RNA sequence: AUACAGUGAAACUGCGAAGGCUCAUUAAAUCAGUUAUCGUUUAUUUGAUAGUUCCAUGGUAUAACUGUGGUAAUUCUAGAGCUAAUACAUGCUAAUCUCGACCCUUUGGAAGAGAUGUAUUUAUUAGAUCAAUGUCUUCGGACUCUUUGAUGAAAUAACUUUUCGAAUCGCAUGGCCUUGUGCUGGCGAUGGUUCAUUCAAAUUUCUGCCCUAUCAACUUUCGAUGGUAGGAUAGUGGCCUACCAUGGUUUCAACGGGUAACGGGGAAUAAGGGUUCGAUUCCGGAGAGGGAGCCUGAGAAACG
């Protein structure tokens, strides 16, 4: 990255003559570090005193969460689809927050078959997934900021505001 | 579209490099009796 | 290590149900004892060796609540299972009170009780082992004193353990055998019961299906004595009515009330137990409230009594009739109470009721006039049905004022009690008056011309639909009763009915004066109407901030001239509200 | 060596009866000034 | 290079002294070293000065904060052990900090303007004032600006004065810094000039902000004394 | 009421209340409007200021450009010379203002590069 | 708008109005006596000086209050000196003659603009003149 | 003073330097005050603030030091041999908290059931009622609509290569008899996690003295104007990028034109007669040969 500043740019009046200054300490702007997957390392950065920043770059083990219980579990991960933040970012295949990514969802029939029993009231189109296997799931946290992959599971609602999109 | 595609003149790039006479080692009746099909 | 040992308890799983049974069998198989202890009990145990044992109770958890539907669950892991407990309960109980390692032993044996109900939390209707009378009977002779011990509201290791023995198939053997309701009776009718008592409540009315069910004819004496239970257990859920969960009750009184006619006592107290179900608390629910009222008829209709359950029934009546709720459901269920009531006065209740309740037809008006020229001596439950026609209920608006006028003709005929029924009248037609009626109001206004059969002419012509010149006769009334709490109360509260923020009328000025004129003539009243005039200022201020304040400004400035005539006829007071109001109307300035 | 293994453990139980008793102490003092709110 | 609080003299010298951090803010306070040297004069110079400090006769708040540059704002009771001197400063009508004596019955409490009321963590009531002494559980209803009274052997609230029309009101800030008087009028506004307005001799009227003015008392009664001429 | 991807949503329908005398309409109490940026649901906290005032142009969705007129007493040529300001503020779900209606907003939480003001009220 | 903290307008300045022709006529009026030396003391250098001027016997008082005051001489700050005592004794041998400044008749300050001319109670109204009056 | 014991070259250590010259000309954008940050960083100042334990003390590997040397040569070196820690890094650790079946009446709690943290990043929700001085008194009560108040519009399911539950010291032999350091046992400084304050910084609301329409258009030509999401941030933010809309400022002075902008703006002290001389902070930002990239720290695009 380059800058926080207004300095190099234009107001809501249009303004010119701009020549300003140095740039300081407190305009850092840091690369942006497209999250990947691969295996898991995560750089250790400093900011703002003993500020320790976690940058994930190839992290794997995603916590995303059962919705209608809110069971985070650990599983990985496969790729993301769509995500018009950048329409190269889903051709690239990285991993950034609020990304609608694909899961092999092997832990989650572990639980549901340890606390029910049975095997397979759930929507249908992720029961679909509850049989083969792969099911869509949006990450919350923030891989270039506290480094983690968590995440929230797609149940029905939020399915079919994804699927109509693409 | 404001940013994309200036086509615009830049200055540095101007005479970065510079080009050659002879170029390809073939000849172009080469080319041409090359992918005539 | 602690985390460390959670990852593997949450990666402890990925192998087969072979591979889950051999690793609880090798952690089985360090200190079961299956040659010295599966016969009765222990040989013996040392402290390390409990703590041995209580980290194989504590590893049973995990590995349960890791595997919590198949656990790969084995006769020798109930065994050590069974060892530790016995041996815990035989430390716990044999040690000398020096309470350290007892302790120990004994938040072992809560643990390992724990981890018990949790093999049954997770495997319940897998396994049912056949061979469970051996681990109840040793269960039995270790809390065989636990018997108002689960009695809390947070007492569940055995409670627990009785709730899931009772709320089985086939594993209610070990309940049937000797005995498990008993000792849960026992804890449920002791008097000091938490709010696990309906919990306890709930489920032995969801066991008594499966002792029903059962062929055996000792679970049918058992399901009598959870019927006997039910009915010895008549003070439980009434003084646990606390919360909103009062369909346990109704779904256990309609349970009973379809298995077990035992006593017509024992109908009486159910069906005056379903009455306070309905006079306890006003937060019942309409599926709750017509089960409960369908439960009193359903033991009415086996053992009912002739003269008190007479009475209870007809009261019980004349407040469903009053209500009436949840679209003409709970008023067929009171027409069916009404008609399984029994007596002369619930023969003409029925009558009436099946008369007018024909499926929104024209026999409501019919049977309003029948009941008019055949009026019926009973007259409470009638005048309940013809003040809820009198009320809200748009049609029989001429038949409304035949019965009203009708209740005044048979209170003159009296000539005591129906001036007390005359009382309830009034105090039914001041909370019609002050209310948002149109037909209501005017019914009520005809009760008032009826109770008063120039008043009467003042009456008629406040109801004559014509608001000037009768208004204007109003306010010149109002004039000659001033050169009544209640009374001016209601005249203004029907005033301001014909008032209350109709700000498409004109004329407002005058009717607020006028209400304001009838305000000042009750106020002259200081013996008797200073309270009322207190009050009607009183709602009249809590109207200036009640989300309009235009005309009620100009009424709080015309109820002061109440307080303005007297000081200057004083020339005693409660001085501090009247300036703490004061300071309202100072903040309400700097708005 | 020891005598200070001995006196670390006093100092250690005595910082928490000192400690974890004067926190529900004044949380008494809450309660009582929450019963008579 | 000096402020106008201190009463300083400018016959003095070049570098002013800059208090260090502690409980009130630079700009409201007033070191030790300005206290003790050159105003009320236990002092000749910095180097004396530091010499009673390391003889640590001074108890500021009942502690004895041994330090030349430690900012004596608002009301703190300096505390000096030889002649048993108390002495409570306040604010004076034309903005210096009038240093006023006071008695041991006195010395032993002070009072504090509210600032904060949190459900910080693990449902703890809180409350800070302008040293900052966050003491635990006061009632529900503190509200911003009142007044609590603090213990000064232990830390506790002892006794609590409620902001509200008609309380004997302090105003330290902007251009009303230093009045009393309390009564000619209330405005609260929604966001700048609100304020509980303060007399004169002929009852005149001020206007100020909420954060720059603090409860004292009541309407003849604040059981802080206060200096007179 | 969704033209955009990414869950529009709440954030944690759901409803707050700032205080201070400026009321939340029924909609935006409970109302199909997601409330991102309006204060009465919204994230963002109040503070600061309140400035009032009539509009020029509210021609962009979620831009409402206030006018401001204020007296100054001109001490140079002793004539009040007349003031005007400007100031985009984002949409709430109570008024589409459109050229007069004199409304105000409260200072919070730089949203766009120049607005920190959203609209609490209409008269 | 808004108050902010103003020193200079809450500060003793008394001097931009202080002008020793009223400052004279006062002593003269003024019914008390004025604490003078006696008479040979307030001569300087032997006589290399002046006498000393009454702001400079004034400024003397003033100094040695202080000094007695907190224990402390005065020094010989190089900048300040350079100004303010050359300078003051140059125009001291220039305008006081025989203890007495006749520099301000040299002076053009004008006495009613500043000094005088209430203007507080400037009394903008027959009525407010009239009620000042009376 | 036969394991230490004073002088102390040269070495590790704690800190020191804690703020100094020249050069090209920025019109409330440089600056000054002010509003706010439940929109954010913070060493130091100050006030507060920790409950998971199955069959008598933990490991080699480096210095300084010796010894063999190279090179014209450095605060340049390389082999060989040892040796220590508050250096590195694995690891030893009593039972107390509520509800109280029972109470024996005061010396009152024995049985049972429920307990027990922090640091990181994910979701559901705890966050409408009852008490009278009075409606009717039938001198009893269903009482809130009236007359006043009150609880009230962090509890849990997981990750993380997780920090800790004192190898600091001082003052006081002091109490006990578990028959010997058996328990020591009282207090205070330094620790130690977290919050708030203070300090400082960054943004941000507004206010503040040249003539200017022969500067009437500017802005999309470093996004112009806003919306949605992500990245980066100490965080707010078109600060940057994808997509979308064509906006926004202006005759109520946009935007642009220059200097006695080596002068000015209170930036401040004022002086007892000097009336724009007469006290100072700052002209603008840079630079350590020249641009570029990186690093350190509570704070930096470092005078080192």
């Amino acid at each position: 990255g380059i800058s926080r500043d207004s300095r190099h740019k234009r107001s809501a009046t249009g303004a010119k003559r701009a020549q300003f200054r140095k740039k300081r300490k407190f305009e850092l702007g840091r690369q942006p570090a497209n999250t990947k997957i691969g295996a898991k390392r995560i750089h250790s950065v400093r900011t703002r005193g003993g500020n320790k920043k976690y940058r994930a770059l190839r992290i794997e083990t995603g916590n995303f969460s059962w919705a209608s219980e809110g069971i985070s579990k650990k599983t990985r991960i496969a790729g993301v689809v769509y995500h018009p933040s950048n329409n190269e970012l889903v051709r690239t295949n990285t991993l950034t927050k609020a990304a609608i990514v694909q899961i092999d969802a092997t832990p989650f029939r572990q639980w549901f078959e340890a606390h029910y029993g049975q095997t397979l009231k759930i929507e249908s189109s992720v029961e679909s997934q509850f049989s083969a296997g792969r099911l869509y799931a949006c990450i919350s946290s923030r891989p270039g900021q506290s480094g983690r992959c968590d995440g929230y599971i797609l149940e029905g609602e939020e399915l079919a505001f994804y699927l109509r999109r693409l | 579209k404001g940013r994309k595609l200036n086509y615009s003149v830049q200055d540095p790039i101007a005479n970065y490099e510079a080009p050659i006479t002879s170029g390809y080692k073939w000849s172009d009746d080469q080319i041409d009796e090359f992918f005539a099909g | 290590n602690g985390s460390q040992s959670i990852k593997a308890e949450d990666e402890k799983v990925v192998m087969p149900y072979v591979l889950r049974i051999f690793f609880g069998r090798a952690q089985v198989p360090p200190t079961s004892g299956q040659k010295r202890s599966r016969k009765i009990a222990v040989i013996s145990v040392l402290p390390n060796f409990k703590k041995p044992y209580i980290n194989d109770f504590l590893s049973l958890a995990s590995e349960r609540l890791d595997y919590n539907y198949f656990f790969g669950n084995s006769h020798q892991i109930n065994s050590s299972k069974a060892t530790l407990k016995t041996i815990r309960r035989m430390t716990g109980f044999v040690n000398i009170v020096n309470s350290t390692l007892s302790v120990l032993r004994t938040n072992f044996p809560l643990h390992t009780n724990s981890v018990l109900q949790p093999l049954i939390y997770s495997i319940a209707m897998a396994y049912y082992v056949l061979d469970t009378e051996s681990t109840e009977e040793v269960h039995l002779r270790k809390m065989a004193s636990n018997l108002r011990q689960q009695g809390l509201k947070c007492l569940s290791s055995v409670f627990e353990f009785v709730g899931n023995t009772f709320d089985w198939s086939t594993s209610m053997e070990d309940i049937y055998a000797v005995v498990v309701k008993p000792r849960i009776s026992h804890f449920s009718d002791e008097n000091l019961q938490q709010p696990s008592s309906l919990l306890r409540l709930f489920l032995y009315w969801a066991h008594n299906p499966s002792l029903y069910q059962f062929l055996y004819y000792d679970e049918f004496a058992t399901a009598t004595a959870l019927m006997d239970t039910i009915s010895n257990q008549h003070v439980k859920e009434a003084v646990i009515g606390p919360i909103i969960e009062a369909a346990d009750s109704i779904i256990r009184n309609p349970v009973n009330d379809d298995h077990y006619v035992d006593l017509v006592t024992l109908i009486c107290t159910s069906c005056l137990k379903i009455l306070p179900s309905l006079y306890v608390k006003l937060s019942d629910s309409n599926s709750i409230s017509t089960f409960l009222n369908l439960l009193v008829s359903i033991t009415e209709m086996g053992f009912i009594q002739d003269d008190h359950v007479r009475s209870r029934l007809i009261s019980s009546l004349i407040s469903i009739l009053k209500g009436k709720l949840k679209k003409l459901q709970e008023n067929d269920t009171q027409k069916i109470l009404k008609i399984l009531k029994l007596i002369v006065f619930n023969y003409n209740c029925s009558w009436s009721d099946i008369e007018e309740l024909y499926t929104t037809i024209s026999s409501l008006f019919k049977t309003f006039d029948e009941r008019n020229l055949r009026v019926s001596l009973t007259e409470l439950f009638i005048e309940l049905g013809r003040k809820v026609p009198e009320l809200e209920s748009i049609s029989k608006l001429v038949a409304d004022l035949n019965s009203y006028s009708s209740s005044r003709m048979h209170e003159y005929d009296f000539p005591d009690f129906i001036n007390e029924k005359p009382n309830l009248n009034e105090a039914s037609k001041s909370i019609s008056m002050l209310k948002d009626i149109l037909l209501p109001n005017i019914r009520i206004g005809l009760r008032d011309s009826l109770e008063e059969v120039v008043l009467s002419y003042m009456v008629k012509n406040t109801k004559y639909f014509t608001d000037f010149e009768d208004m204007a006769i109003l306010l010149y009334n109002g004039d000659e009763e001033a050169d009544r709490r209640q009374r001016a109360i209601k005249r203004l509260g029907e005033h301001a009915h014909q008032l209350k923020d109709n700000s498409i009328s004109h004329y407002l000025i005058p009717m607020i004066e006028h209400y304001v004129f009838s305000d000042d003539e009750r106020y002259r009243n200081i013996g008797n109407e200073t309270q009322i005039a207190i009050g009607g200022l009183a709602q009249h201020m809590s109207w200036n901030q009640y989300k309009a304040l235009l005309r009620r400004y100009i009424s709080m400035l015309k109820t002061k001239p109440n307080q303005m005539k007297q000081a200057v006829q004083l020339i005693t007071l409660r001085i501090v509200r009247d300036g703490a109001e004061s300071k309202l109307t100072l903040s309400k300035f700097p708005s | 060596r020891l005598q200070r293994k001995r006196h670390q453990r006093a100092l250690k139980v005595r910082n928490a009866q000192a400690q974890r008793e004067a926190a529900a102490e004044y949380a008494q003092l809450l309660a009582k000034r929450l019963s008579e709110r | 290079a000096a402020p106008h609080h201190w009463l300083l003299d400018k016959l003095s010298g070049c570098y002013a002294p800059r208090p260090s951090a502690g409980p009130h803010k630079l700009r409201e306070s007033l070191p030790l070293i300005v206290f003790l040297r050159n105003r009320l004069k236990y002092a000749l110079n910095g180097r004396e000065v530091k010499a009673i400090l390391m003889q640590r006769h001074v108890k500021v708040d009942g502690k004895v904060r041994t330090d030349t540059t430690y900012p004596a704002g608002f009301m703190d009771v300096i505390t000096l052990d030889a002649t048993n001197e108390n002495f409570r400063l306040v604010y004076d009508v034309k903005g210096r900090f009038a240093v006023h004596r006071i008695t041991d019955e006195e010395a032993s409490y002070k009072l504090g303007k509210v600032k904060k009321v949190q459900l910080g963590k693990k449902g703890v009531p809180y409350v800070v004032t302008h040293d900052g002494r966050t003491i635990r559980y006061p009632d529900p209803n503190i509200k911003v600006n009142d007044t609590v009274k603090i213990d000064l052997a232990s830390g506790k609230i002892t006794d609590f004065i409620k902001f509200d029309a008609g309380k004997l009101v302090y105003v330290t800030g902007g251009r009303n810094l230093g009045r009393i008087g309390t009564i000619v009028h209330k405005e609260r506004h929604d966001g700048g000039f609100d304020l509980v307005h303060i007399k004169d001799s002929l009852d005149n009227t001020f206007v100020t902000r909420l954060n720059n003015v603090f409860v004292i008392g009541e309407q003849g009664k604040p059981y802080i004394s206060l200096p007179k001429g | 009421q969704s033209e955009r991807a990414f869950q529009k949503q709440p954030h944690i329908r759901w409803y707050k209340n700032a205080g201070l005398g400026f009321k939340t309409p029924k909609t935006a109490i409970e109302g199909s409007y997601i409330d991102k940026k309006c204060p009465f649901t919204g994230l963002v906290s109040i503070r600061g200021k309140i400035l009032t005032g009539t509009v020029v142009s509210t021609k962009m969705h979620r831009t409402i450009v206030i006018r401001r007129a204020y007296l100054h007493y001109i001490p140079k040529y002793n004539r009040y010379e007349k003031r005007h300001k400007n100031v985009p503020v984002h949409v709430s779900p109570a008024f589409r203002v459109q050229v007069g209606d004199i409304v105000t907003v409260g200072q919070c939480r730089p949203i766009s590069k120049t607005v920190r003001f959203n609209v609490v009220k209409v008269s | 708008f808004e108050d902010r903290f103003d020193a200079r307008e809450h500060k003793d300045r008394s001097n931009k109005s202080r002008m020793q022709a009223m400052e004279e006529y006062i002593r003269e009026s003024s019914d008390q006596p004025d604490w003078s030396a006696s008479i040979g003391a307030d001569i300087v250098n032997h006589g290399r000086g002046g006498i000393k001027s009454l702001r400079d016997t004034e400024k003397e008082r003033r100094v040695t209050s202080f000094e007695e005051d907190n224990f402390t001489r005065l020094n010989i700050t190089n900048k300040a000196e350079k100004r303010k005592q050359k300078q003051r004794e140059r125009n001291a041998r220039m305008n006081v003659i025989g203890g007495e400044d006749f520099g301000i008749f040299s002076s053009k300050r004008k006495l009613e603009d500043s000094t005088s001319r209430r203007g507080a109670k400037k009394t903008r109204s027959a009525w407010d003149r009239a009620q000042r009056r009376l």
